[PDB]
């Protein structure tokens, strides 16, 4: 605004998991020529990377089958990266870095 | 009245559904099941024949008990209104399979473990039994085990583990079982070392696999390096050869070189005089039979990052091909032609493509090979009883003849009585059949030349999966020798089938028989299919919502699980496919020879088939569990 | 504990976050094994 | 650093003359200082009925020394206990290989 932008007023991403959406779903919309299609909604992570996304079926009338790897992309214009040190001794000098 | 015929499967499995087939060559028949002291009756069944139905029994039945706990065997006894006949089979103990799927690869102290179990049968349909679910360290003493029971879940275990802060490191394992049949186990693995999460991937590739000892140029490979978001890395890299033999690695200290990369494109090229001094092997000859390898690590320009990546088994050969017989009869055939079929791979396994073969004995006797790398062949027969020994080499053009590859197979005759000499093969072109199409089965067939007009009929059947799928009877009239089966390939029989053929003939008693093998596409019965119904505007953004659309066959369960595709980077072995199922359920089938035995007996003990008659003309038993080799 | 036939060769373990003295008495009829293991960080006085 | 366990490191940065900023917070590690390593206090074996006074068999554990431990710092004590499947000789009669004779 009238003030140019300092770093009061600005939250930060926090979540950085590695495998999420453990859950289980089930199909029971009315059949289209034996095609039933269902609608769900995800909430996306706040990390810059590549998903990847597998699913698998199993039936009671035909058996069990295996899904294609699905890819979603997350991007971004201007951002910062971290990179840190798995651990660190206690007492010492340490330098890390921003990019 | 003159014979009665029993057709059975080989082994029977306890806790399912097996057929027997009655042939009468308006009488009730009755069959039933006793133990081997007498543990009182198992189970009995009736029918009745009727001439209209060409006296066809299709006799099915559930083998149930508790105290079947070395192997073991059973009495099958059935009266055909006034006499009797019986046979002792084997039972067995595998009942089903055990699938283990775990959401990552390669953890750390303090997290956590998820994973999950199916269970399916024979016929790869959900069922409902006990399971007991063991977790070994890497020496291999059990940490933790469990008992589970999938009753009313559709058959769909999770469950969880977590690592403690203070663990050993290595390789774990995971064991899986049926709590009836504790000698078949069903196993997985993964890794416990702390590690952070890489930034970009990096790929090398050579121009090609094999490795021709003749080239000028050595050995050329290309290295690509690209971020995990699509774009593209700028950095250096240093490369490094190696040797591999059994069980062992030699590196080459002179071949070490250091390469700019720019839009993730670098180059590197090994020479032989290198390779030559490295060992001390001046006859290059000597050289075949040892492997190449690579490695690679790759730096930025910012000093943050460090990434290798390594590519294992370069062969070292002379001849760009290869031939196998894994799929020939060895049983040829008097008088009639006899079929080859050859199959042709590059030396990494992966079949062929357009590449022709020949016979050096013959000429102009060449074809192609399909997508599948298979080549169809014929030949003709002495007919003297001696034994042949063929000979197959590749004709390919443009290339010169000193790099050709060729082998030699050898045949043995077939031990008829009376000179019947009946045998069975499709004409057909051998190409990539497809569930839903059609395939014509032509009894290519040759009598006994002086009284071949008195034969009325065959009898045909199709095995898949250890299992009588369905069984046929086609006649004909008098004065023929070429007749057609239109059969519709469907689903179910997906991924083989053998089908098996015989005719009986009045002396003395004669009977003929035949068998052939045959194999379809692969692919799953059903259908899933996971895609974007976003309207597809541009990527995301973090934080953002978006729209998962879902496509498969009504009354299913869908699961789901979502990994970053930087995990797979640092370990990328042992995960989930549909091409794993079909391996593991093809593998432990009961026939394992091609077919075409030396006589009666033989095909029809050759493909877990078992045969009885009244008369006496009865088939050898086995006990074993596993065919030879 | 209860140690069987069928659960053997299963490693059982117990934790302690000091160390003071024991009493560990054993029934029955058969053969095992105990070991105690104490694991500390230590003084060690760099590229 | 200054103290042991998990800490927590924030980032923040914006742009001039544009409405544009981030922030980035993350967690690290922090250990003692020395070297680990473990020792053997007590290995025994336990078969009543041939060591111990009529069945019942009690021994007695000894405290460790730890001498030399970096102040400041804990412990940790593992027992483990394990049984021995001994199945032991004197097995079935001669096999059905020779057996033919009868």
């Amino acid at each position: 605004d009238e003030d140019i932008i300092a770093e009061e007023n600005i939250v930060s991403r926090s979540e950085f998991p590695e495998s999420w959406l453990w859950n289980v779903e089930d199909l029971k919309e009315p059949p289209k020529n034996g095609i039933s299609t269902k609608l769900m909604n995800i909430f996306l992570k706040d990390s810059i990377t590549t998903w990847e996304i597998l699913a698998v079926s199993m039936s009671d009338k035909k058996g069990i089958c295996v899904a294609d790897p699905f890819e979603v992309t997350v991007m971004q214009d201007f951002f910062i990266d971290l990179r840190l040190p798995y651990s660190v001794v206690r007492n010492e000098q340490v330098e890390i870095r921003a990019v | 009245s003159p014979m009665y015929s029993i057709i059975t499967p080989n082994i029977l499995r306890l806790e399912s559904e097996e057929t027997m087939v009655l042939e009468a060559h308006d009488v009730p028949v009755t069959v039933t099941v006793h133990d081997f002291g007498k543990k009182l009756v198992l189970s009995s069944e009736k029918t009745v024949l009727t001439p209209a139905t060409n006296h066809m029994g299709n006799v099915t039945f559930t083998i149930p008990n508790r105290e079947f706990k070395r192997n073991k065997f059973v009495t099958v006894q059935a009266t055909f209104g006034t006499q009797v006949v019986e046979k002792v089979v084997l039972v067995s103990l595998q009942s089903g399979y055990l699938f283990i799927q775990t959401d990552k690869t390669i953890y750390t102290p303090g997290s956590t473990v998820l994973y999950r179990i199916f269970t399916v049968n024979h016929k790869l349909l959900p069922v409902g039994r006990t399971v007991m679910v063991n977790i070994e360290n890497p020496e291999g003493i059990p940490v933790k085990q469990d008992s589970l029971s999938s009753q009313n879940q559709l058959g769909v275990l999770p469950l969880s583990w977590d690592i403690p802060e203070l663990v050993n490191m290595g390789q774990w394992k995971i064991r899986a079982y049926y709590e009836n049949s504790p000698q078949q186990v069903f196993s997985t693995e993964f890794e416990v070392k702390e590690y952070v999460l890489p930034s970009f991937e990096v790929i090398v590739e050579p121009t090609e696999k094999f490795y021709y000892i003749y080239n000028e140029k050595g050995l050329e490979v290309t290295i690509t390096a690209r971020f995990l978001y699509g774009k593209k890395v700028e950095g250096t890299a240093f490369v490094i050869f190696g040797i591999q033999d059994g069980e062992q690695r030699i590196s080459l200290p002179e071949s070490l070189k250091r390469i700019p990369i720019e839009d993730g494109s670098g180059e590197v090229v090994l020479s032989r005089k290198v390779l030559l001094d490295g060992v001390q092997n001046p006859r290059a000859e000597d050289l075949v039979g040892k492997s190449l390898y690579v490695s690679a690590t790759v730096i930025l320009h910012s000093g943050s990052d460090m990434v290798q990546a390594e590519r294992s088994g370069i062969p070292i050969v002379t001849s760009p091909y290869q031939i196998h017989f894994t799929k020939t009869p060895k049983y040829f055939k008097p008088g009639m032609p006899f079929d080859l079929m050859v199959f042709v791979t590059n030396p990494d396994g992966s079949p062929a493509y357009r590449v022709p073969v020949a016979v050096q004995g013959e000429d102009t006797v060449q074809s192609l090979t399909q997508g599948d790398g298979v080549a169809k062949l014929s030949i003709n027969t002495h007919p003297s009883q001696k034994p042949l020994s063929i000979t197959v080499r590749t004709k390919k053009q443009e290339l010169s003849e000193a790099e050709q590859a060729t082998r030699t197979m050898q045949a043995l005759p077939y031990s008829t009585v009376g000179n019947s000499n009946n045998y069975l093969h499709l004409s057909v072109l051998r190409t990539e059949l497809r569930p839903g199409e059609t395939l014509n089965v032509n009894f290519l067939l040759r009598m006994d030349r002086a009284h071949e007009a008195k034969i009325r009929y065959y009898t045909y059947l199709i095995m898949n999966k250890g299992r009588l799928l369905k069984a046929g009877r086609q006649v004909r009239e008098p004065g023929q020798d070429l007749v057609v089966l239109p059969l519709s390939i469907t689903t179910d029989f997906i991924p083989s089938f053998r089908l098996v053929a015989y005719y009986t003939l009045i002396g003395q008693r004669e009977v003929v028989a035949d068998s052939v093998w045959v194999d379809v596409k692969d692919s799953c019965v059903g259908s899933l299919v996971v895609k974007s119904g976003q309207s597809e505007d541009r990527q995301p953004v973090p934080g953002q919502q978006m729209t998962l659309k879902i496509e498969g066959d009504h009354g299913a369960r869908v699961v789901l699980v979502a990994v970053d595709k930087g995990v797979f980077v640092l370990n990328k072995k042992n995960k989930l496919t549909q091409s794993k199922i079909w391996d593991v359920v093809e593998k432990a089938d009961i026939g394992c020879t091609p077919g075409s035995g030396k006589d009666y007996a033989g095909v029809f003990s050759d493909a877990g088939l078992t045969f009885t008659s009244s008369s006496g003309q009865q088939t050898a038993q086995r006990a074993e569990l596993q065919c030879p080799q | 504990h209860r140690i069987h036939w069928e659960s053997a060769s299963l490693l059982r373990s117990e934790e302690t976050k000091e160390n003071e003295g024991f009493t560990v008495t054993a029934e029955g009829k058969g053969q095992g094994t105990l070991s105690v293991v104490t694991m500390y960080h230590a003084k060690a006085k760099t590229c | 650093p200054l103290k042991t366990g998990l800490q927590e490191v924030e980032v923040k940065a914006a742009v001039y003359h544009h409405f544009i900023s981030d922030g980035v917070r993350k967690s690290l590690k922090v250990v003692p200082e020395g070297i680990r390593m473990n020792k053997t206090v007590a290995v025994r074996t336990l078969d009543p009925e041939r060591l111990g006074r009529e069945g019942v068999q009690k021994e007695d554990i000894p405290p460790a020394d730890l001498s030399d431990q970096v102040p400041d710092t804990e412990s940790e004590t593992r027992i483990l206990l394990q049984g021995t499947p001994v199945a032991q000789m004197t097995e079935d009669a001669v096999d059905a290989e020779r057996l033919k004779h009868l």
